[PDB]
């Protein structure tokens, strides 16, 4: 179907947020003393969530720079 | 673009301008000429004695010609903008 | 800036009329052009077209030679006009330009040529009118494409070509022996690329009747049969079929 | 393929090259130049530059590009989802609709200039042109198109100014500043015609025909 | 929901997009264009653009937006304060009143044009138009409305210019520069009529009717 | 100014009317053209149209040949008008255009060709009107497309073609033996792209009757049967069928 | 022949990508227990890949700074 840039950014932000929610739940369960979850899993997932968030930060910063360069144009 | 087409658009623009102005210039020249004819035969004058007749004439013209003038200008401009895409090439 | 183009076009039409009427079997030619507007910013353009209607000298028709003459003249006259689009009309319809069925005519004239040659050979023997042949020739009209990549087999090291070669040998004396060997070859290659013809013969079928003098002698029959076999270009691999029979006419 | 290094290294730099190359390789040059020239007509700014004309142009060019971006989505983003495509064939797969669009918009002789001055070899077809020759060709042809549109835009307000000045001159108005009277009539001609809709729509139509 | 990442990420980006898109999405476009055109009349600028008319336009748009922003507040900021709403239903709960407000001012035909150049299918009701269609339509309609108000504002000062010019010619003022004569009369006309009060009031009453 | 393009159309339609007037079986011919419109927001621009009304000469009707003549004339005249759109209407209805049965006509041509050839051969044998033949023929109108990718087999080493080969051998002496053989080949490859012809004959059914001289003798009959088998291009792999009989005529 | 700076950039990025792929496959092949591969070579290859990627990053930063500084001037 169509593109709908806004929808794409919405989906990307939902992906980042629920990845972090999964990492947070993993940390919750590990610190709460449940079977299954291992410390390597917790650390790896938390690092993955951090990397995804950092990538989001960079994409946002470049979009804002592009926006404030496009609308500082003199018509 | 070719100069043939730009001259075409230019003459169309000139003829819409002339039609737009025709009543005003026409009545201005007519009343000026009438007061200039009557300027002699009692050659008394200060400078013109025709300004107010010209103003009332253009008043009358803008009232009576009026709507068709504005309609012609609007139709010209609307057609120009409508066929603007098709004149690039 | 527009009507000038119309003036130019219709003046050209008059010019081409003035040309065509000076072609012999022509008295008048009314012509129409079809010029798409040349855009310089969109790419996908359209080719033009030409429609000529000619009034011939009464009782004169144009063979394909003069049809080609007029079509070529008109096509090359108009800027960038392929001779396909030139549609010609005889003063009573009758499209001299065929621009799905021409293959039937193509087979017909192929058979006509072969049959004519058979008659030309067999007439001097048995008479101008003592022989009939008809040809039924199967034709191929599929577009055949092909690409072969023949390689030569370098299995035999006597005739292989090595670019690089590493060979490690060891043996201890309880014997331990090792022999590693790596080889990079260069390979002979042939690449044919045939775009086979549209409209070749794929088989012939020819039947011939020869008139009586009384039946002709068996040797005289076999020599006529061999002659017509020669004239067919008879190829057995093509499965060409030929029959020659003798029996009196009506 | 690339490995979440150079991938996501080409991505961030692509976003860096976005604001100039990508907004001036697609649209928004013709549209913004027409808007600026229109604003030179009708007198003063009468529309905040950095805010309303620029934003409206950005929306409009998104709207023209939505079919090309749809085809780029279908031919890049969906297959680039983990499977059979990763930024090597994906590159020209995503270029091809955009190249088709630009060729369909370029002058048929600006390509000639930027090819002959590049010592480029003879070209077989439209597909054989490189992005290298395609960019400056598209920019120059788009500048030509923008200036043609601008000339046509300046026509009717020129008409209004001349008729106003002539009427004043005939009435004997030696020293009246005809621009002051003519400006409300410029807006007049621009609103009764419903000029903003017509102009926005005619730009969109001209941009693909 | 979102997890204090993208929350406080989309917040800061929303703030950055505020000054341009939000202001040229709500109001202050009509107000500022009408102020600019009033400044065109009355002679020279004679009122500082970069400070005073901008401030007054901001205050006018705040006052006009107070009902809209109050609806947005009661529908998001209380229910977004920690309970049952966290910046997903906050967005649409806040957009709906603003969407209704913007629809109430859009020209009936700008929406039509932008929908028809989106290849959007049929729409059922005013709730079916998306923000994608609704931004540029509102902007274009706002520009039209601003120019109409511009006419209504230029009319009386055009009258003063022409009547002063006519008196001066009939009297025999060969080439006195009537502009300098008419400027103080323009200011006089605009002060006795109590023009600043009644102008900002007229804009306000126009803007929601 | 809108008038000028419309008057251009009014001129062009009259010009074509005058061409059509000059073709014989015509008393009047008036034509209407249709440039569609500049369609909005889609670069589609559907094809134009042309509708022609003709008063034929009284009592004269036009064959499909001159129908194609006039339609192709008009299509080739109008700028970029495909001939499918050109519609003709005679003096009283009778849409000469059909805007699928060309298949039937083509099949009839094939059958008629075969039948006439059979008669051309057999007429000198049994007489001018002593034989009747009828041909019903099956044709393929389906669009085949084919791409074979023949590879040559290289299981045999002596016809193998090796680009590279790593070969390792080890052995100890209770014997521990090694043999590793990484081998890369270059493979012969053949690629036909056939696009089979449409309209090919796929099955003939030919029935022949001959008159009496008294029935013709058995050998005199089998020679006739062989001749007609020859004239059909009778091929067994096609499933062609042939029946010939002798009976008194009427 | 002609340079086509895009071609050189593509070549450099491909060099970095293939070097990292070699390192990643060798780590795959070591932790999977295949004979041969030694830990010293694995670590050295990983470090070489990191240095090459860092060189790519620094070159990127200088090229982007150059571009944004050329594009920040007035015609």
């Amino acid at each position: 179907s169509t593109v709908s840039f806004a929808g794409q950014l919405h989906a990307a932000l939902d992906r980042i947020s629920d990845r972090q929610a999964a990492a947070r739940v993993q940390a919750e369960k590990f610190t709460l003393g449940e079977p299954g979850i291992a410390l390597n899993d917790v650390m790896a997932d938390m690092q993955k969530a951090s990397v995804s968030m950092q990538m989001g930060i960079q994409v946002r910063n470049k979009l804002v720079a592009a926006y404030q360069e496009v609308m500082s144009m003199q018509v | 673009m070719t100069p043939e087409s730009v001259m075409m658009m230019g003459t169309e623009a000139m003829k819409v301008a002339l039609a737009l102005a025709a009543p005003l210039l026409l009545v201005a020249l007519i009343t000026g000429l009438i007061i200039s004819i009557l300027q002699a035969a009692t050659q008394i004058n200060e400078m013109t004695l025709s300004f107010i007749p010209k103003i009332v004439a253009v008043f009358i013209a803008i009232i009576v010609a009026g709507p068709w003038m504005l309609n012609l200008l609007l139709d010209y401009v609307r057609t120009l903008f409508s066929n603007l895409p098709y004149i690039i090439g | 800036q527009f009507s000038e183009q119309v003036n130019y076009q219709r003046a050209l039409e008059g010019e081409l009329a003035r040309t065509i009427e000076t072609l012999g079997p022509v008295k008048s030619a009314r012509v129409h052009l079809a010029m798409p507007k040349p855009s310089l910013f969109v790419r996908e353009q359209k080719s033009p077209s030409a429609s000529v209607t000619v009034t011939l000298e009464p009782g004169r028709a144009l063979d394909e030679g003069q049809i080609s003459a007029v079509v070529h003249l008109v096509s090359s006259a108009v800027a960038g006009l392929p001779p396909g689009n030139v549609t010609l009309v005889d003063q009573s319809g009758h499209l001299l330009t065929q621009s799905n069925d021409a293959q039937l005519k193509f087979a017909n004239d192929v058979e006509s040529r072969i049959q004519r040659r058979i008659e030309a050979i067999l007439s001097p023997i048995v008479g101008n009118g003592n022989v009939h042949a008809q040809v039924t020739a199967q034709l191929d009209f599929a577009n055949k494409e092909q690409t072969e990549e023949h390689y030569s087999p370098n299995g035999d090291a006597s005739k292989a070509t090595l670019r690089s070669r590493q060979l490690n040998i060891s043996e201890q004396v309880p014997r331990s022996t090792q022999r590693n060997e790596t080889s990079n070859y260069e390979v002979d290659r042939t690449i044919r690329h045939t775009k086979m013809n549209v409209g070749d013969i794929e088989r012939l079928s020819v039947a011939v009747v020869v008139n009586y003098k009384l039946p002709l002698t068996a040797d005289q029959m076999k020599q006529i049969e061999d002659l017509t076999r020669e004239a067919m270009g008879f190829s057995d691999k093509r499965g060409d079929t030929l029959n020659v029979v003798n029996s009196p006419f009506s | 393929s690339w490995s979440l290094s150079v991938q996501t290294l080409v991505f961030i730099t692509s976003l860096t090259f976005l604001p100039a190359i990508l907004l001036m390789m697609t649209s928004f040059t013709r549209i913004i130049i027409v808007f600026g020239l229109l604003r030179n007509a009708l007198g003063t700014p009468s529309a905040p530059p950095n805010q309303v004309l620029l934003g409206l142009a950005l929306f409009l060019t998104f709207f023209i590009m939505s079919p090309v971006i749809d085809k780029i989505y279908v031919d890049a983003y969906q297959p680039f989802s983990e499977q059979k495509i990763s930024m090597q064939e994906a590159l020209d797969k995503g270029a091809q609709p955009l190249r088709a669009f630009m060729l369909r918009q370029t002058r048929e002789a600006d390509l000639a200039l930027f090819a002959r001055l590049a010592n480029s070899g003879p070209l077989q077809g439209p597909e054989a042109v490189p992005m290298r020759i395609l960019l400056p060709a598209y920019v120059t042809s788009e500048l030509k198109t923008a200036f043609q549109i601008g000339f046509t835009i300046f026509i009717p307000f020129l008409i209004i100014d001349l008729v106003i000045a002539s009427v004043l001159m005939a009435l004997g108005m030696m020293m009246v500043p005809p621009a002051t009277i003519a400006l409300p009539f410029k807006l007049m001609l621009f609103v009764l015609v419903d000029g903003w809709q017509l102009l926005m729509g005619s730009l969109a139509q001209s941009f693909y025909s």
